[PDB]
């Protein structure tokens, strides 16, 4: 029977200071006991100083990091170009996840 | 488009009518005359065949007087394609009904839902309404004997003695005339030809241009009997009051 | 007869410039803008005595920042309403923040050109909204029923309209208070209103940042009725 | 499905199907609606050229919508029916998402807001109706008395008139109502709104149905006696 | 694109007629004589076939069609209406009816639903009704021989003899003068060959007329034995040479 | 879910319904009322699937109420029991079935009657003396086709009904913290509090 | 007076959109003949090429529905296309559904019933076209079946369409009153085919060359059309008798 | 009257008024030709030059279907814009079943039905362009014009548009010249002389040619554009012809 | 007159009247320009407001990060052609990581409005557009109508006396399109170009609008005192 879902390895990691925000992740990327790639990042500037990682099924993990780079570019298009907050990206966030609850993205996600 | 060509069926005139409403009624008004009498052990339907010719097969005919189920008739004026129509869509929703509650169908009840029908063809999807008046005679076990008319608006109100079709004006001043409360059926059967007699717009009233029928509780025992008359029936009844 | 969707020799829609003077025939409304806050305020128009005013509701709440007053065939507004309350409460549940007013007004309008052969005809009302938000502060929009909407430093919609818009013209100034528009707005219906202008056939409203949008009671709105007219018999 | 767009705007602003509505509404047989200090009452004339009715069976001008709501209308009488039975629906949906029943003022919106609906959907004409919908809100004495029309605006009243001769008796309620001090018992108001018919009616016999709305779930229809009573009464301190 | 027609096109006017219906009675009217008779054993329907062409082989174009093998039908006014009637009406017969009894519907209902087709097509959304009366022939076991008139409206009537389409008047009055209730079946087809001749013009024979019974059971049509309750089919179609033969003895 | 039981004697229907609400390991409420007021003469108790009995007993409470409005009549109880029986018959066949099981008290006016009904989630309606859904009938039954008599008076009634409940609570495995009873006649439905 | 607009009754029982239809029949100027033989049924059509650029070989008013059918046209091109495309498409339905070849008469009335309902329903205009269409049945023989836009259609011994139909239907009648028989008494296709042409030249009073004629034949299990050489062929054999 | 005023209407002439109407836009258009040759078809167009402000060589009118089919068009551009979408669309789909690119004959029906199916009903306007198309297949050359009701036929040679009178006659005096046939080479000049000559019945404003061919030797039996030295070539042969 | 009822039906000259009134809004509309050289590509727009109490109604929209368009006529119109192309943009970059060609971009609304004029009960599009993009293949300018016909042109003018613009542009052709990296120039030469449609009206700082895009810069638009640089 075929499984949808995979596992592509590798960790990520984020840390707050009182001025500034780090999101850190390693560039190892696998399947099963094989190497994919030693340099396949997975930490990304999504623009308006929001930097996003979704780790786990990279498949899953792609699709949700270019489904909220796009929801950033509409909400410009639709609000004014507004800045898109840390606090607003993360309730969209959640409805991006929740929305596939049934069929859920097989991923850790930190912004 | 197609806008061209749209009569626009279900619009109101500047003075507030529906249009296809008033112009199906003087459609009905030209129908064979139908009467219907409540009395206190009864009813009775009696309507007038539209200009009958000798060729015609008359007790093997159904023009005028329907039956819905055990307990309710319905009495026709207007086009009888358009009634069957409603007819059937009738005896269904009786015997959904009779299914859903284990119990016949209250006679208002089914009424109310054959005049929505009407009422929906008159508001929404562009179609002419159905040219048809009711007469409805039944019993049930809460008013028991009740008469009601419906015509194309789906409007229905109650009656004691009622017409449906031609000649109405004048047979409603004339049942008004010699009606009274404590009136039994073979009165109410009297009446009911004396009226039509005339009001007919034929020389005389005989057998075959007739249809007639009663709904009493002359059963046997607290239960109702509707009794659509045969041929040979209708003449002896109309031998029986003198009209013939 | 012809299509819903017709244009004009001049390039107009028909049903578009039919409605509008529909809202012509509708009440008044006022709305003013300051940097202390925004000001609507609306004719009630009673048709009869018995009518209870205080039932009269064309001055409604979108959200706590966000208010509307109304013009027109009003019955025609009840969805408008339903729309702009269901667009600001979505956005914050989207996006944990207040929905801008511009974006708010620009949702509502998108509901009006779709009528044709969507609804058969366009809206017959015209909307004031006014707002607050951190981007763009106090706003006051126009939103007409032909999907256009402009930002107004005061404007009157209605019966006396052209009258009152002449008159918010020499009035208006960048550095009016809170009271001195409020006081504008009142006299400024008082003067195209047919009936005489009191608590109870006029009604006064206002967003600010602070206190979000408000409906004033008859007391509050009687006491600067009061206040407006010792004002002007003093000089 | 049929789509035409039967109510549309004309040159000089108007909804032509929406004020021939309207028409039929002032066609209607008369309706009042007054309101005392505990109580609403709601009056309906019924004409007479309709003798050998059975009035066991035909249908009340009044409705109950509830226990504790009531609709009046006039107009078109098959269009009623299609209000009523969605007022109705309504009503039972209300009671079974919010655990409560519905205010007058939110049973009065959901009926004008349909009925605004039908003003502007394709394929559709609107109502020929006009309502007055009267009652009490749950655990509350204040009375409520509301008017719809087929536009689809909605308002309160304190006493309210409509059909055909309305603006007679709207004259009528216009000096003899007072806001200070309504009707401040149940027979008050119903001689009041017995008064205001016979401006209007005829004769005061099987002509005028009134139904009687008091707090908590009260609902009585009057019969022709006690009706016949209130125009006896009248008639006899007008001769004066 | 699509049927943007979903409103009626025949509606009431202010006399009360419905324009299109009273039309196709018109159409129905300029339509070629049918008649029926009714005897005691037996139904006969008859009509003339008028040849477009003398190239035409007017054998390939029946007015007499069976519906079910107890009942015929026949027609005056539009030809392809009446055939795509057929149609409906023979599928009907099986859909709503046999496809749940397990046995033919009795003409009444039969003649009920093909009613109701035309019906529909006075009120539907983007049609004009049905430019056509039909003669619908039948026996079943409870009701016996039975003759009905279908109009345009979808009323229908029963009959004991008739004529429908170009000289309809001048034939009813025909057969009012010579039906009786004691009518054998062989004097039903001489008198209803009588009454035809009155409407045709040019020649008058088995191959301008068309002629059908309902009668007896025919095991010999079958096209089977071996089950006794199954006896055959009542409608019968008389061949030209069985019409030449009556048509000496005139 | 729970013993639902009901008694039909001379002049009344007598229904009973456990008050516990269990979910795991915890009892998270001991007053609970597993009953609906369908019309003035007519009461539903319910029991079976979590959330199910609810949902269902109130859209039939509102069906039966809407009914009552519309005609301004009371329907009969032979009329709502088929009414409901109906509604789970259709259910059983849907994608996901109410697992209800109810048993309907009513008096009928036009008869001056009692009536009790049982149906069970499948659309079974039977008309009985005495009923029960559940565990609860392999108990009281025998109690029942013993002490019952189809003349007994209210009293008798609810005395035969303390019977089954001692029973009940003497060999039952579970705590369901006692019952709630009520009783339906001529004048309606009333709650007796002390039980 | 929309009544003359879409098919719907006027008050004489008329549908002037189905007789209007029938008018743009004879829009092309082209005379169609058919006739049957003992083994076969030919068609035989007028090909009129008025321009110059025109590619004279796709320039035809015959098709072939099926292996066994074929059917010619008269009227305009695109409706005669349109019928042509749905015979197809129903003849090879009716294969897959019912395991044998589409008969000429049930396809003739199929199409027949297709144009009845574009007299019935509003939002369908009538194709204006005539279609006629033969074979040589397996049941029935050699067959001739016609359509119109009224959803007309019977069998012919022989039959002609066009403008100038009557003088061929005439000209075709009088020899069947002299033959006394049901079609022609001849053994190949080749002198049916002569037969056709001869009698369609007697009709019309003009002489045609190879460019002037269409040709289509119909025997068991083919039916196929003529090439301009064959038709030359088949006018030399006439010429020289 | 009132026979004209809605589309699908037989006249009492047995005519759609409303086809004929759209066959005027078409006669209004720019003139478009088809010339059929040895191995192949080419196809050219006048473009007007409006304003000095429109970008040469930047608003392509020949548009192609699949790799082997080429289309152009007079009259409602938009209009011959949806018929090649359409055309593809057909294309596409004969493709993915049969896996063989479409013949011509089967491509000319495709858009024949489609177009004619814009006459059956009164809710669609009927096409405003004559669209002259067509490629190389198994069979070899093939040229058609297809017309707003539908019609279509094969060509030795097609013009439409408001110079198609005066191209028409020029097509004829090639196809007399020439029975045993023109060469692909040949048939870019002429066609180039042609639409400078059929340019007299538009000469307000000034034009800008546009020409493209299928061929099986010069092409390799696929679509392509005319440009460069081979352009000018044909554009020079035809300055040379008008004086 | 008979024939302009709705979209479906042909004149007999063969015009269709509901897409020529159509086209009759946009001459109503506010006289905007656009013009570029071989580096970038500039919309200038002349914005209108209701009176002095209103703002000045935004003529310019942005698509994608390298196009964007100017609008004159029926403004919702515009705002549904311009969402139609931020989505068909945006589709180009999900799917093919390709920004969407501005050649393609007017194929698309070709072909979106031209659907509008051959359906009953649909109406054309009440709304003309000039969209400027920078692509592979360098800096470009379109002209849409809402007959359908889309046009690229090195510079244009539509709405209001907007004749007067497009003449000025044609006389200044050699001169502008090799204003090449040089965009206040570039400007320059449209801001003087839409000054010739201006009648009793001057250019103010809170009336016009000015876009731009080309190789080293991202569509964008000043307003404000952003644009007083060019008074
Ligand atoms: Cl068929
Ligand atoms: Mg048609």
């Amino acid at each position: 029977q075929f499984n949808p879902y995979g596992d592509n390895g590798g960790t990520i990691l984020g840390i707050a200071g009182e001025d500034f925000a780090v999101l850190a992740g390693d560039t190892r990327n696998i399947t099963d006991y094989s190497i994919n790639s030693r340099y396949e990042p997975k930490v990304f500037d999504c623009g308006d100083n929001i930097v996003m990682s979704a780790n786990g099924f990279a498949a899953d993990g792609d699709a949700l990091v270019k489904r909220f780079k796009n929801s950033v570019k509409w909400y410009h298009f639709d609000h004014n170009d507004k800045k898109l907050s840390i606090n607003s990206a993360a309730r969209n966030i959640q409805h991006l996840l929740y929305g596939k609850r049934f069929f859920p993205y097989y991923v850790h996600t930190i912004i | 488009g197609s806008r061209r060509y749209d009569s626009r069926t279900t619009i109101f005139s500047p003075e507030g009518r529906l249009y296809q409403v008033e112009y199906a009624l003087e459609s009905i008004s030209h129908a064979g005359t139908a009467i219907g009498i409540m009395a206190s052990d009864g009813i009775v339907l009696a309507a007038e065949r539209k200009v009958t010719s000798t060729l015609l097969e008359q007790d093997t005919s159904t023009e005028k007087l329907y039956k819905l189920n055990d307990k309710i008739a319905v009495a026709v004026a207007g086009l009888t394609a358009d009634a069957e129509i409603l007819i059937n869509t009738a005896r269904i929703h009786a015997q959904n009904y009779l299914k859903t509650y284990n119990e016949d169908i209250p006679v208002e009840i089914l009424v109310r839902r054959l005049s929505d029908i009407k009422q929906g063809y008159t508001q929404h999807g562009g179609l002419r309404p159905f040219g048809v008046s009711f007469i409805y005679a039944g019993y049930d076990d809460r008013y028991g004997y009740q008469l009601y008319t419906s015509n194309p608006s789906g409007n229905y109100t109650g009656w004691k003695a009622i017409s449906v079709g031609a000649n109405t004006s004048a047979a409603q001043t004339l049942l008004q005339m010699d009606y009274k409360d404590d009136m039994k059926v073979d009165d109410a059967i009297e009446l009911a030809l004396k009226t039509l007699s005339k009001t007919t717009d034929s020389s005389a009233l005989t057998y075959d241009r007739l249809e007639f029928a009663t709904i009493r509780k002359g059963a046997n025992d607290g239960e109702v009997y509707q009794k659509i008359f045969k041929p040979q029936e209708i003449k002896d009844i109309l031998v029986k009051t003198g009209i013939t | 007869d012809r299509g819903v969707s017709t244009f004009s020799p001049e390039g107009r829609l028909f049903q578009v410039e039919y409605s509008l003077e529909a809202i012509k025939l509708g009440s008044t409304a006022i709305g003013i803008a300051t940097k202390e806050g925004v000001v609507l305020g609306v004719e009630k128009r009673a048709t009869s005595p018995l009518l209870e005013s205080d039932s009269i509701e064309k001055i409604v709440e979108i959200d706590r920042h966000i208010g509307c007053a109304m013009s027109g065939l009003t019955a025609d507004a009840r969805s408008m309403i339903e729309h702009a309350r269901t667009a600001a409460v979505t956005h914050n549940l989207y996006y944990d923040e207040d929905i801008n007013v511009e974006s708010l007004t620009q949702s509502v309008c998108d509901l009006a050109l779709r009528f044709g052969e969507l609804m058969s005809r366009p809206f017959g009302v015209a909307l004031l909204i006014a707002g607050h938000d951190a981007d763009d502060g106090y706003q006051l929009f126009h939103a007409e029923p032909s999907g256009t909407f402009y930002r107004y430093n005061a404007k009157a919609i209605g019966s006396g309209s052209e009258g009152a818009q002449a008159e918010l013209l020499n009035e208006w100034h960048s550095s009016l208070t809170l009271k001195e528009a409020e006081l504008l707005v009142l006299k400024i219906l008082k003067q195209v209103m047919e009936e005489k202008l009191d608590e109870n056939n006029a009604q006064l409203s206002c967003i600010t940042k602070q206190d979000g949008f408000k409906i004033y009671d008859n007391e509050k709105t009687a006491e600067l009725i009061k206040e407006l007219k010792e004002k002007e018999a003093a000089e | 499905g049929y789509d035409r767009a039967l109510s549309i705007f004309s040159p000089d602003g108007h909804i032509f199907q929406v004020e021939y509505a309207l028409e039929a509404v002032k066609r209607g047989t008369c309706a009042v609606g007054v309101k005392g200090k505990n109580c609403v009452v709601l009056g309906c004339e019924r004409r007479s050229t309709l003798k050998l009715q059975d009035t066991r069976i035909t249908p009340s001008k009044v409705s109950k919508i509830d226990s504790h709501v009531v609709l009046s209308f006039s107009g078109l009488n098959a269009d009623s029916r299609i209000l009523i039975e969605k007022a109705r629906v309504e009503a039972q949906s209300h009671r079974l998402t919010l655990e409560d029943p519905v205010t007058v003022e939110y049973l009065t919106r959901y009926v004008a807001g349909v009925q605004q609906r039908y003003t502007q959907s394709g394929g559709v004409r609107p109502f020929g109706v006009s309502t007055l919908i009267a009652g009490f809100d749950p655990r509350d004495d204040e009375p409520k008395l509301y008017q719809t029309e087929p536009s689809g605006i909605y308002s309160s009243w304190s006493a309210q008139t409509i059909g055909r001769n309305s603006k007679t008796v709207r004259e009528f309620l216009e000096k003899n109502y007072d806001r200070k001090e309504p009707p401040a018992t149940v027979e008050e108001c119903v001689k009041l709104t017995v008064r205001s018919l016979l401006e209007v009616v005829q004769t005061g016999a099987k002509n005028i149905e009134i139904t009687v709305v008091k707090p908590d779930s009260d609902i009585v229809a009057l019969s022709s006696e006690e009706i016949n009573q209130y125009v006896t009464q009248i008639e006899q301190e007008k001769q004066e | 694109m699509t049927d943007r027609y979903s409103f009626s096109l025949t509606t009431f006017s202010p006399s009360g007629k419905l324009g299109q219906i009273d039309y196709a009675l018109t159409a129905v009217k300029q339509g070629v004589t049918s008649l029926g008779i009714k005897a005691t054993n037996g139904v006969v329907i008859a009509t003339e076939k008028k040849s477009s062409s003398p190239l035409a082989m007017s054998e390939t174009l029946s007015k007499v069609s069976l519906l079910t093998p107890d009942i015929g039908a026949v027609y005056s006014g539009m030809g392809p209406d009446y055939r795509v009637l057929v149609d409906k009406s023979r599928k009907v017969a099986h859909t709503s009816y046999k496809r749940i009894y397990g046995e033919y519907p009795p003409t009444k209902l039969l003649v009920s639903e093909v009613a109701k087709i035309m019906q529909e097509a006075t009120q539907s959304g983007g049609v004009r009704p049905f430019g056509v009366s039909l003669l619908i022939a039948g026996h079943d076991e409870f009701n016996g021989f039975s003759l009905y008139q279908v109009d345009p409206s979808g009323s229908y009537f029963p009959w004991k003899a008739t004529a429908i389409g170009k000289g309809s008047v001048a034939a009813k009055t025909f057969l009012e003068k010579r039906w009786n209730d004691e009518l054998e079946l062989e004097d039903a087809i001489h008198i209803a060959l009588l009454t035809l001749k009155e409407s045709v013009e040019g020649e008058f024979n088995g191959d301008t007329i068309e002629l059908a019974i309902i009668g007896d059971e025919n095991p010999d049509l079958l096209g089977y034995t071996g089950i006794p309750t199954d006896k055959g089919p009542r409608f019968r179609k008389l061949t030209s040479q069985e019409i030449n033969d009556r048509l000496e003895a005139l | 879910m729970d013993i639902i039981l009901g008694i039909r004697v001379q002049d009344s229907v007598i229904l009973a319904s456990s008050k516990a609400v269990t979910r795991g390991i915890s009892v998270l409420k001991d007053s609970d009322d597993k009953t609906r007021q369908l019309s003035p003469h007519t009461l539903m108790s319910f029991a079976g699937e979590a959330g199910d009995t609810v949902q269902f007993a109130e859209y039939i409470q509102a069906n039966i109420q809407l009914y009552s409005i519309r005609e301004d009549y009371e329907l009969s109880p032979q009329a709502v029991s088929s009414f409901v029986r109906q509604e789970l018959a259709k259910s059983i066949r849907s994608r996901r079935p109410y697992q209800v099981n109810v048993l309907i008290g009513g008096y009928d006016k036009k008869k001056n009657k009692p009536e009790l009904y049982q149906i069970d989630y499948l659309g079974t309606k039977v008309e009985l003396p005495y009923g029960a859904h559940g565990y609860s009938g392999f108990y009281t039954f025998s109690l029942l086709d013993h002490h019952y008599r189809p003349d007994m008076t209210t009293e008798e009634g609810l005395d035969l009904l303390k019977l089954c409940v001692q029973e009940l609570e003497k060999r039952m495995p579970m705590d369901f913290k006692g019952v709630i009873v009520k009783i339906v006649d001529k004048d309606g439905i009333r709650q007796v509090d002390d039980f | 007076g929309y009544d003359r607009h879409i098919t719907i009754f006027s008050p004489e029982g008329r549908l002037y959109q189905v007789e209007y239809a029938f008018k743009a029949t004879n829009q092309t100027n082209i005379n169609s003949l058919a006739v049957r033989g003992k083994d076969c049924t030919v068609v035989i059509s007028q090909k009129k090429v008025p321009d110059k650029l025109l590619d004279p070989t796709t320039v035809s008013y015959i098709f072939c529905i099926s292996r066994t059918i074929g059917m010619v046209v008269n009227g305009p091109i695109p409706d005669a296309r349109n019928a042509a495309l749905r015979a197809k498409a129903e003849a090879a339905e009716f294969r897959y559904k019912y395991g044998y070849d589409m008969p000429c008469d049930v396809l003739a009335k199929r199409m027949a019933n297709l144009s009845q309902i574009y007299t019935q329903r509003a939002y369908m205009r009538p194709l204006g076209v005539i279609l006629t269409f033969v074979s040589v049945d397996e049941e029935l023989g050699p067959s001739i079946y016609k359509t119109d836009p009224a959803g007309y259609y019977v069998g012919y011994k022989a039959t002609a369409t066009g403008p100038k139909q009557q003088e061929i239907t005439t000209n075709l009648e009088n020899h069947f009153k002299k033959s006394k028989i049901d079609h022609i008494n001849e053994e190949s296709w080749e002198k049916v085919v002569e037969f056709a042409i001869t009698h369609m030249i007697d009709a019309l009073g003009t002489e045609f060359s190879k460019n002037d004629l269409e040709v289509g034949v119909a025997t068991k299990d083919k039916f196929f059309t003529l090439s301009a050489e064959n038709i030359e062929e088949r006018l030399v054999a006439i010429a020289e008798q | 009257t009132g026979y004209d005023l809605s589309n699908s209407v037989f006249s009492p002439d047995g005519r759609n008024f409303q086809v004929e109407y759209a066959v005027k836009a078409v006669e209004n258009g720019t003139t478009s030709i088809g010339i059929k040759c040895n191995d192949g078809v080419v196809f050219a167009v006048e473009k007007l030059i409006t304003s000095k402000l429109l970008v040469p060589q930047k608003n392509v009118k020949i548009q192609v279907v699949d790799r082997h089919i080429g289309c152009v068009y007079s009259g409602l551009i938009p209009d011959g814009r949806h018929l090649v979408n359409r055309g593809r669309e057909e294309a596409a789909s004969f493709k993915k079943l049969y896996k063989t690119p479409i013949p011509i004959p089967a491509f000319a029906d495709r858009l024949g039905q489609y177009v004619q199916a814009h006459t059956l009903y009164n809710s669609v306007r009927p096409f405003g362009v004559s669209t002259i198309f067509g490629g190389v297949d198994k069979n070899g050359a093939h040229l058609y014009m297809l017309e707003p009701s539908g019609s279509y036929w094969g060509y030795k040679g097609a013009a439409t548009g408001k110079g198609r009178q005066s191209a028409k006659a020029e097509l004829e005096k090639l196809v007399d010249h020439h029975p045993e046939g023109l060469s692909a080479r040949e048939a870019v000049k002429q066609a180039a002389k042609i639409i400078y000559l059929a340019h007299e019945d538009n000469k307000e404003k000034d034009f800008e040619l546009e020409i493209s061919w299928c061929s099986l030797s010069e092409t390799n039996g696929l679509h392509k554009f005319v440009k460069g030295d081979l352009l000018q070539e044909a554009i020079d042969f035809a300055q040379k012809e008008i004086n | 007159n008979n024939y302009d009822g709705d979209t479906v039906t042909f004149s007999p000259t063969g015009r269709l009247f509901q897409v020529e009134y159509a086209l009759e809004a946009i001459k109503q509309g506010s006289v905007t320009v656009g013009l570029r050289s071989n580096t970038h590509a500039v919309l200038v727009a002349l914005k209108r407001n209701a009176d002095e109490l209103s703002s000045y109604q935004k003529k310019i929209i942005k698509c994608d990060e390298h196009m964007g368009l100017s609008l004159a006529g029926l403004a919702p119109d515009a705002r549904v052609l311009s969402n139609y192309l931020r989505q068909q943009c945006n589709y180009s970059s999900l799917v093919f990581n390709r920004k969407l060609a501005v050649e393609r971009a007017g194929h698309l609304l070709c072909d979106k409005a031209q659907k509008n004029t051959q359906s009953y009960g649909g109406r054309p599009y009440g709304v003309g557009l000039l969209i400027i993009g920078y692509d592979k293949s360098g800096a470009h300018l379109l002209e849409f109508q809402p007959s359908g016909n889309v046009t690229e042109l090195y510079g244009t003018a539509i709405g209001a006396r907007s004749q007067g613009a497009k003449t000025y542009l044609e006389r200044t052709l050699d001169t502008f399109i090799k204003i090449d990296g040089n965009p206040d120039e570039l400007i320059k030469a449209g801001v003087e170009a839409i000054s010739q449609s201006l009648r009793d009206e001057s250019l103010t700082v809170d009336n016009l609008s000015i876009a731009i895009v080309g190789k080293d810069t991202p569509f964008t638009i000043y307003d404000g005192e952003a644009v007083a640089k060019y008074i």
